[PDB]
């Protein structure tokens, strides 16, 4: 994890006991496993800390592409776009005058 | 291994399907209803379980039952 | 060599030590209309809070305790119940009318869910 | 089917007897002076509802 | 707080959030339990924090969708709307911020709202909102909007925060006394203080000006200016028909002050009797619990709402505009119905997951009672609607019971405003008149109350008997949503509280409708409609007046009310207007016949169908691999239910409407 | 307690102590060694087990302002007293007592009351007990109705019956009949009664055919004998107070 | 039009044969299925006359028994 | 269908045994009341469907046809 490289991650049993600052000068920061999926771990900070946190979700094109991919997307841009151009036909060529 | 002995047909087992023979109570329980009993210094209960000679009901239907299973179709071992 | 229990008619047994401590309900059997009954025993090593086939829910005591129920489908969702609870001394009879008791659930002393010697198809 | 003596703190049973109790005698008294006041002064004790 | 773990990797996975849909589409109802189980967090995979941080996130999204609705109606009014013509004239004009498109004949739609506008007229009463907001410039509805789509942006951040923020140990969900003192103290003493400050600072000098006449820009940018010492609701306002925006905003600022007041006697512990409610408090600490309880408050309040908003009038001619108030009233009725049985819905849902109350334990008295409340209630009601049917057709009206025969009078229905002798009126309608009961109303009432009884008894069943019951002593572990248990012990169809529900539904809108009939017929007989001239007044009433004489019996309601006022929708396809009502009344038809096919239909014809018809792509090699599968059973009867519900109210919908528009133009 | 390492001199900041003895009497004794996962007492252990005396004394701003958040106030756990009530209540509803209540609009009030739900029968949910049916006066009255009431013979029971029946059943036609208001609607009433006395005495006889009670049976006796001469005399007694109505309606207008 | 559609999506449906591919559509194939059926009259025509369009009815299940085994 | 009618019926029976003089009297045990089984239930259903359909259209044929 790019994230968190450099930083000083003590486990609950060492907290207090290790009190190195990081590459940023930060105390060392408390890792905690919650058995939570959507949270694996989470971090306490031991004082006033001076550190990047991202707040925006880590999103990549692959997954949008798949996510795109389920058949509902396929589908429902299918079903769109075609009714879209249904609508488009009637507004271009109204009340079938050619036929 | 069932004690249980079909009384219809020897051979099939009994229609109970259980394998220990009932248990006949030292006494077996006297019909009864539940009617109020005065107390003869003002007081009344509401549910005393008094004797009751017959049938609570004399119809057919209802004294033709035995409870020896369903349909009073086991042998009298299970009585 | 299996022992039927007494099992008094529940009319007769007003008051037992057996009996759970259970709140009541009027999902008991009706005592006016009916006079055939299920018993299950059984016997609890501590007093495990249960829910009662009938309404509401009970406490057993450490030690030997004895329900009455109107239906054998109650007195085996009961069983199950203690079974999950880890219970397998529980046993279950029929009370006739007259008092006579029919060893029911265990029927020949093994779960039927285990195989046992002396079963035919 | 009452249990009077029942050590529970869900026993009020003297309180609802002693508001009874209360509420009776106050009762006993309005409506004796009620109809006093009717009789004597044509006063009803008029309410506006 | 770590922000790192959410990706849209499992975008594509399309239902990582429940176990039982691991092994991915093996058949359709994979996919028909994905959508059902979507949003029961309580199921899915993770923990009871988890669950706090999916409910409260997926509020805070839906408070976002709410904002953004609430956005794009301002904008409408804004840009799309003939505000500014309805607010200089509000009777010549409908209210319509509503325009649909010219594309294949559908211009058509669009109607004549004023010289310079054509489009569809509005019934949500939101250009009379406005007017008493005092919003009457396009630079204040655009500020509105903007105001709107920023707090919609503001929810969709907090939800999506609030998704990580809270971890395992947040617990402030779970601090009720302190939920319940901050709203008690500051959403509703402050809110309603502030807004009132907000009227008295902005709308009344803006509505004072506008009822005078003044139009004029530095005016639109002294309480009590105008209003006498009569009391409040005892004089509507002449000139606009509507209780005074003074003493609306006065009563803002009693309503605070009393909750305010209410919140600190809790605070300081005041009240007493916190013996009598501690068995609640310790039993309903259950999202599903406070669920149910707030469905049903909101349920009570909306049903309060429909009845207030009509009969009490506050709005700027809202009174008047006709179509607006039965709208109003039609729709918050709806809701509240669908509020009480998804409050019926949720308490069975907290009985199955956590114990029950103690009532439970004589439910078979409580259910007894009122079983025979409800047939007791429909018996005595309905049948005096068949004895005046028998009766009247075999020709004996002196037999029946009305006003003229044997009349059943509502004594117990007393006046309690003490209003003055008359009716008030604005410009040649009515826009305030008492509504005299007789023996219609005595047995509409008893009606209303035999099918609200009925609901109740539906929803209470299903609530007592969701553990166990005679039949069925596992109901616990069978859970909440199954089909049956078999077709054992005689059949055991429906016993579940989800079943339940899916019977109250059907009563509940069986009962709205009844009460939506009942208030159409009796607002168009004795309510609405003009007037003809110390002055006394001739009423032309819309209806004409029928109520009293025809409704006392079905026929009456038949022919009255049903055919003879859906001459409007049914006769609607040439007129510009109303032919889209007429195409949705026809619509709303099929698809209510369209759901009997789910009501009455079992699940396997149609697998054995769908198994016939696969033969033949498996013999041309059109082998789907998500096999094809008949709905469940409980889906049938959700899909069932949704449209027999949909289908009926879309034909009172466009029925009701339809008669309202042609009527007031 | 002080075998508790994380109870021990927890920091007033991370929380006060009023409010920790609060949540340790509130939190079940068993829980304290390892509480559950979703607990106050648990976000406690957790808490202090990192922050402290000999360990982390400082923490984030938003860290501490988080632990404030999710840690309970004073106010938010029960009392001593609501503590002892919660249990009382529950006590008493285990034991098979019920602290009375009576439901009142949108909600039940409590009476003061402690009342023995449980019967006889402890299995038996006929035997519930309540004012209704198992308080003194219903029981009295209950025994003292002509169909249960002692030393009353069959006839007795049956005549008495028939007399109200009648006496009442004439009503309803003579004040809401087709003809209320010729001449004749007492007459005309009085013999829609008697019809409907007879049609529920023939009811009564097919029901003393068929089921046959045999609660009036005299003791060597045919069944249902009792049961018939008692639907008998009820068809007579229906009569009678059927025309004795009529009679004070006609003589008295 | 609609021979075009039937047959892209047979088309599709056999080359993928896979449940996870119906689920998640593999969307390049999809598009080049869709693209390709323009010639599905002929191609149609020459697999029902060479045999590859329909299977014999003994390589799929008929149905129900009607009768003893 | 035909659970929620059990139960119903079940609680109307406890009603009704639970009832001072009828209890007496009646015990349930003969002729028992019981919800329509499930075909029995179809069937009725059927002929409630059956016969509104078909004779609410001769009054409507009569009426405009005379
Ligand atoms: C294959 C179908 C199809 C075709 C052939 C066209 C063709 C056209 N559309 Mg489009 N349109 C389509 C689908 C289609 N549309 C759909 C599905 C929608 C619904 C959003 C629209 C909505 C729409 C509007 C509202 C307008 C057009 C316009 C037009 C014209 C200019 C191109 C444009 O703006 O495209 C837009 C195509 C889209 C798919 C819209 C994008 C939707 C979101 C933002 C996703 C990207 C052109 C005649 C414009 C025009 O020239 O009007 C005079 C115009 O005003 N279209
Ligand atoms: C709780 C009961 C009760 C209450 C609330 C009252 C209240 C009142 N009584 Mg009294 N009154 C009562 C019992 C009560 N009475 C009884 C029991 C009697 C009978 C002895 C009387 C006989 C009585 C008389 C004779 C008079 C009053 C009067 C009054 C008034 C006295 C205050 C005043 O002068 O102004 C007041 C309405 C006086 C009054 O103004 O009556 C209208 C008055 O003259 N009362
Ligand atoms: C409750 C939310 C809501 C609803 C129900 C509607 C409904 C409508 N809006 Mg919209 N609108 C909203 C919010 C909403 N709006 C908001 C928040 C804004 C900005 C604040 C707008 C701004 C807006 C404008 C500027 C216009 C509309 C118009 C319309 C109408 C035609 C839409 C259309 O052609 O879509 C076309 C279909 C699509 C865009 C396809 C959607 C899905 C694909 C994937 C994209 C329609 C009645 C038009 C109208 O009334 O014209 C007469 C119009 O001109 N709306
Ligand atoms: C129903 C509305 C609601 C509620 C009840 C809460 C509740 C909470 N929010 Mg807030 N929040 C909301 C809407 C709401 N939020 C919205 C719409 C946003 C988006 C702008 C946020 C964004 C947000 C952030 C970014 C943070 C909170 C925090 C908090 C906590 C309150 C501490 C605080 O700063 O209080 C004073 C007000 C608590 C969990 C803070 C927290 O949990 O700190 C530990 C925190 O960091 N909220
Ligand atoms: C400053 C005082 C004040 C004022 C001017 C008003 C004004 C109003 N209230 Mg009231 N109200 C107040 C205080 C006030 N309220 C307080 C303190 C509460 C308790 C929280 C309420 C609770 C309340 C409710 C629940 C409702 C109203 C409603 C109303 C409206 C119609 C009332 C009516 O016609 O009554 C007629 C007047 C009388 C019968 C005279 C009696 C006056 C007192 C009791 C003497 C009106 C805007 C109704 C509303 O908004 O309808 C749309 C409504 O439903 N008010
Ligand atoms: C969800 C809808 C709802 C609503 C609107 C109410 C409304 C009410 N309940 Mg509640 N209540 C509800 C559901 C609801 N209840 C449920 C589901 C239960 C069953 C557990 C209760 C159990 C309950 C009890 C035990 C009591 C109330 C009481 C009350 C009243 C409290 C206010 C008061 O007395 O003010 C007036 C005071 C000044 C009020 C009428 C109290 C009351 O008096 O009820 C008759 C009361 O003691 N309710
Ligand atoms: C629906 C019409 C109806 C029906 C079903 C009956 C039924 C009966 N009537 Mg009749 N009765 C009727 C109308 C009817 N009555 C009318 C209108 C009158 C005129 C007031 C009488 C006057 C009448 C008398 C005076 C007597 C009967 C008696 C009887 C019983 C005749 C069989 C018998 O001996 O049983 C044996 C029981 C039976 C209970 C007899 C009876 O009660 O016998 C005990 C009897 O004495 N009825
Ligand atoms: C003590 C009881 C009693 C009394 C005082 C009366 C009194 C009366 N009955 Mg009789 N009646 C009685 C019992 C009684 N009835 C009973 C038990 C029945 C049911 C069978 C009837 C059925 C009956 C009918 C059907 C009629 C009377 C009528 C009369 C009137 C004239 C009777 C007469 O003189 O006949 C003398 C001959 C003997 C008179 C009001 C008649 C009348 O005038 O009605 C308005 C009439 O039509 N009664
Ligand atoms: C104690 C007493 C009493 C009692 C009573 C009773 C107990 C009654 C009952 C009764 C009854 C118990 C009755 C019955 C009835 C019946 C009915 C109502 C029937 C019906 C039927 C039907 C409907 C059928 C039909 C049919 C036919 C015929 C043929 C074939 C087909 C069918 C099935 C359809 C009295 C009041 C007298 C008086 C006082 C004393
Ligand atoms: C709950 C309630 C109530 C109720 C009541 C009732 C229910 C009543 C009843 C009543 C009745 C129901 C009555 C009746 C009576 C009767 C009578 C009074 C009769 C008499 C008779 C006679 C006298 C007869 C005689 C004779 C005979 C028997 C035969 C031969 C001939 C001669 C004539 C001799 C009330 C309303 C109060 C109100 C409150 C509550
Ligand atoms: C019809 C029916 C089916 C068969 C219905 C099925 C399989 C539904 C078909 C689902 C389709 C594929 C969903 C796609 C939506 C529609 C095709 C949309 C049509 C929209 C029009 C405007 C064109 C059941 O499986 C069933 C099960 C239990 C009780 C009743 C019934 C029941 O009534």
């Amino acid at each position: 994890d790019e994230r968190d490289e450099g930083l000083v991650l003590i486990t609950p049993e060492e907290s207090g006991k290790v009190v190195k600052r990081d590459v940023n000068n930060n105390p060392p920061r408390i890792v905690m496993k919650t058995n939570d999926w959507d949270q694996p771990e989470i971090q306490l900070s031991t004082g006033a800390s001076n550190q990047i946190n991202y707040i925006t979700p880590v999103v990549a094109s692959d997954d949008i592409k798949a996510w795109l991919s389920l058949n509902v997307n396929f589908f429902s841009i299918l079903a769109l776009l075609t009714v879209g151009g249904i609508i488009e036909i009637q507004r271009f060529f109204p009340d079938t005058l050619y036929w | 291994s069932s004690k249980w002995v079909n009384p219809e047909d020897p051979e099939m087992s009994h229609p109970s399907g259980l394998y220990v023979l009932p248990l006949k109570p030292a006494k077996p329980q006297e019909n009864y209803i539940y009617t109020w009993k005065k107390g003869e210094d003002g007081s009344i209960e509401d549910y005393v379980k008094t004797p009751f000679k017959g049938p609570e009901r004399a119809a057919d239907y209802y004294t033709q039952r035995k409870g020896n299973g369903a349909w009073d179709h086991w042998g009298p071992q299970g009585e | 060599e299996i022992v039927v229990e007494s099992i008094p008619r529940p009319e007769d047994l007003l008051e037992s030590p057996k009996f759970p401590m259970f709140e009541g309900s009027t999902g008991g059997y009706m005592s006016r209309s009916t006079r055939e009954r299920h018993a299950i025993t059984w016997t609890a090593k501590d007093q495990n809070k249960f829910e009662m086939p009938t309404g509401g829910f009970a406490i057993m005591n450490k030690g030997e305790n004895l329900c009455y129920f109107r239906k054998k489908e109650q007195c085996i969702s009961l069983g199950k119940q203690l079974r999950k609870m880890k219970i397998e001394n529980y046993k279950i009879y029929r009370l006739k009318k007259d008092g006579t008791v029919i060893f029911m659930h265990p029927a020949d002393g093994v779960f039927p869910e285990k195989v046992n010697k002396g079963r035919v198809q | 089917i009452l249990l009077e003596d029942e050590d529970n703190y869900w026993n009020q049973f003297r309180k609802a007897e002693v508001q009874e109790l209360n509420n009776g005698r106050l009762a006993m008294m309005a409506i004796v002076g009620l109809i006093v006041q009717d009789i004597f002064f044509g006063d009803f004790g008029e309410v506006k509802v | 707080a770590i922000f790192r773990y959410v990706n849209a990797t499992l975008w594509s996975k399309a239902g990582h959030f429940n176990k039982a849909l691991s092994k991915g589409a093996k058949t359709t109802t994979w996919i028909w339990n994905l959508h059902a189980s979507a949003h029961d967090f309580d199921i899915q995979q993770g923990s009871a924090g988890l669950i706090a941080r999916k409910v409260f996130s997926s509020g805070l999204a839906h408070l976002s969708l709410v904002f953004f609705w609430l956005g794009g109606m301002h904008f409408h009014g804004a840009y799309l709307s003939n505000y500014s013509a309805w607010l200089k004239d509000p009777k010549s004009v409908a209210p319509s911020s509503h325009i649909a498109y010219s594309l294949v004949g559908q211009d058509i739609l669009n109607s004549y709202t004023s010289q310079y506008f054509s489009g569809i007229t509005i019934t949500s009463g939101f250009f009379q909102l406005y007017r008493s907001e005092g919003i009457v410039t396009q630079s204040q509805l655009k500020y509105a909007c903007a105001a709107s789509l920023i707090a919609t942006l503001i929810c969709l951040s907090g939800s999506y925060l609030h998704m990580q923020l809270m971890s395992k140990f947040t617990s402030f969900y779970k601090k009720f006394q302190s939920l319940s003192q901050s709203h008690l103290i500051i959403m509703f003493g402050f809110g309603s203080v502030s807004f009132s400050a907000h009227q008295i600072h902005e709308a009344l000098p803006i509505n004072s000006l506008l009822d005078s006449g003044i139009w004029d820009p530095q005016l639109f940018s002294a309480i009590l200016l105008g209003t006498p010492s009569a009391i409040t609701g005892k004089l509507l306002n002449p000139s606009t028909g509507s209780i005074f925006l003074s003493q609306v905003a006065a009563h803002h600022l009693a309503v605070g002050i009393v909750f305010i007041t209410l919140g600190l006697i809790k605070w300081c512990n005041l009240f007493f009797s916190r013996n009598a409610i501690l068995s609640l408090r310790l039993a309903y600490m259950d999202y599903h619990a406070q669920l149910s309880i707030n469905l049903a408050v909101w349920a009570s309040l909306s049903m309060v709402a429909a009845h207030h908003l009509t009969e009490i009038p506050v709005y700027p001619y809202e009174s008047t505009d006709y179509p607006t108030v039965l709208c109003l009233f039609v729709h918050h009725a709806c809701l509240s119905g669908f509020f009480t049985v998804a409050s019926g819905a949720h308490a069975s849902i907290f009985v199955i997951r956590q114990l029950p109350t103690s009532e439970i334990r004589h439910r078979d008295p409580i259910i007894g009672h009122l079983i025979w409340v409800c047939i007791a209630l429909g018996l005595h009601s309905f049948g005096l609607y068949c004895h005046n049917d028998t009766l009247e057709a075999l020709g004996r009206p002196e037999d029946t019971f009305c006003d003229n025969s044997i009349q059943l009078k509502p004594i117990f229905a007393k006046q309690f405003l003490g209003l003055q002798p008359g009716i008030e009126v604005l410009d040649g309608k009515i826009v305030r008149m008492t509504q005299e009961l007789g023996t219609a109303d005595f047995m509409v009432h008893h009606i209303h109350a035999f099918t609200i009884h009925v609901t109740l008894l539906i929803l209470l069943k299903g609530v007592l008997y969701a553990r166990n019951s005679r039949l069925v002593s596992d109901k616990l572990e069978l859970g909440f949503a199954y089909p049956c248990d078999g077709p054992g012990r005689g059949g055991t169809c429906q016993i579940s509280p989800w079943d339940h529900l899916f019977l109250a539904v059907f009563w509940m809108y069986n009962c709205l409708s009844v009460v939506i009939f009942h208030y159409f017929w009796k607002m168009q007989s004795d309510v609405w409609g003009s007037y003809v001239h110390h002055s006394s007044l001739t009423c032309s009433h819309y209806s004409q007046g029928d109520f009293s004489v025809n409704s006392i019996t079905i026929n009456g309601w038949l022919r009255n009310l049903l055919w003879s006022e859906a001459s409007q929708v049914i006769q609607s396809y040439a007129l510009p207007s109303i032919c889209s009502y007429g195409f949705i009344f026809l619509a709303a038809h099929f698809v209510w016949a369209f759901s009997l096919m789910f009501l009455f239909s079992g699940r396997a014809y149609w697998q054995e169908l769908i198994e016939s018809i696969l033969w033949s792509h498996h013999k041309l090699k059109i082998v789907p691999h998500i096999q094809p599968r008949a709905l469940s059973i409980s889906q049938g009867r959700a899909v069932g239910l949704t449209h027999y519900v949909l289908g009926g109210i879309g034909c009172t919908w466009a029925f009701i409407i339809s008669r309202m528009l042609v009527l007031t133009t | 307690i002080s075998k508790i390492a994380y109870l021990q001199d927890v920091p007033r900041t991370i929380l006060e102590a009023d409010v920790l003895e609060k949540l340790l009497m509130n939190t079940p004794r068993d829980q304290w060694e390892d509480p559950p996962e979703d607990t106050y007492l648990y976000t406690l252990k957790t808490f202090a087990e990192v922050y402290g005396p000999g360990k982390a004394t400082k923490m984030g701003w938003w860290d501490y302002f988080r632990l404030k958040l999710d840690l309970p106030p004073g106010f938010e756990l029960l009392d001593e007293d609501e503590m002892k009530v919660a249990a009382d209540y529950d006590k008493l509803m285990m034991e098979g007592k019920i602290p009375f209540a009576v439901p009142g609009p949108a909600g039940f009030w409590y009476t003061g009351a402690v009342i023995q739900w449980k019967g006889k029968e402890q299995f038996a949910g006929d035997q519930v007990q309540t004012l209704t049916e198992n308080g003194r006066f219903s029981k009295q009255f209950l025994a003292n109705l002509a169909f249960y009431r002692d030393g009353l013979k069959p006839w007795q029971r049956g005549l008495e019956i028939g007399m109200a029946h009648g006496y009442f059943l004439i009503g309803p036609f003579t004040s809401l009949g087709p003809l209320r208001n010729t001449p004749e609607a007492a007459t005309v009433g009085l013999l829609c009664g008697c019809a409907i006395v007879g049609l529920v005495s023939i009811g009564g006889l097919i029901f003393g055919s068929t089921i046959k009670p045999t609660r009036f049976d005299k003791e060597g006796d045919k069944p249902a004998s009792g049961f018939i001469e008692m639907i008998n005399w009820h068809a007579i007694g229906g009569l009678g107070g059927a025309g004795f109505a009529h009679a004070l309606i006609t003589v008295f207008g | 039009t609609a021979g075009w559609i039937g047959w892209a999506g047979r088309s599709y449906l056999i080359r993928t044969n896979d449940e996870t591919k119906e689920l998640n559509i593999d969307v390049p194939l999809a598009l080049t299925c869709m693209a390709s059926g323009f010639s599905w009259p002929v191609a149609a025509w020459q697999e029902i006359v060479n045999g590859e369009m329909a299977v014999p009815s003994s390589q799929i299940h008929p149905g129900g028994p009607y009768t003893q085994s | 269908w035909r659970g929620y009618w059990q139960e119903l019926i079940d609680i109307i029976l406890y009603m009704h045994l639970k009832t001072p003089i009828l209890i007496d009297l009646w015990n349930g045990g003969v002729y028992t009341p019981l919800a329509l089984s499930i075909v029995q239930a179809r069937f009725i259903g059927l002929v409630h469907f059956t016969a509104g359909l078909i004779l609410t259209y001769p009054p409507f044929i009569i009426s405009t046809t005379s």
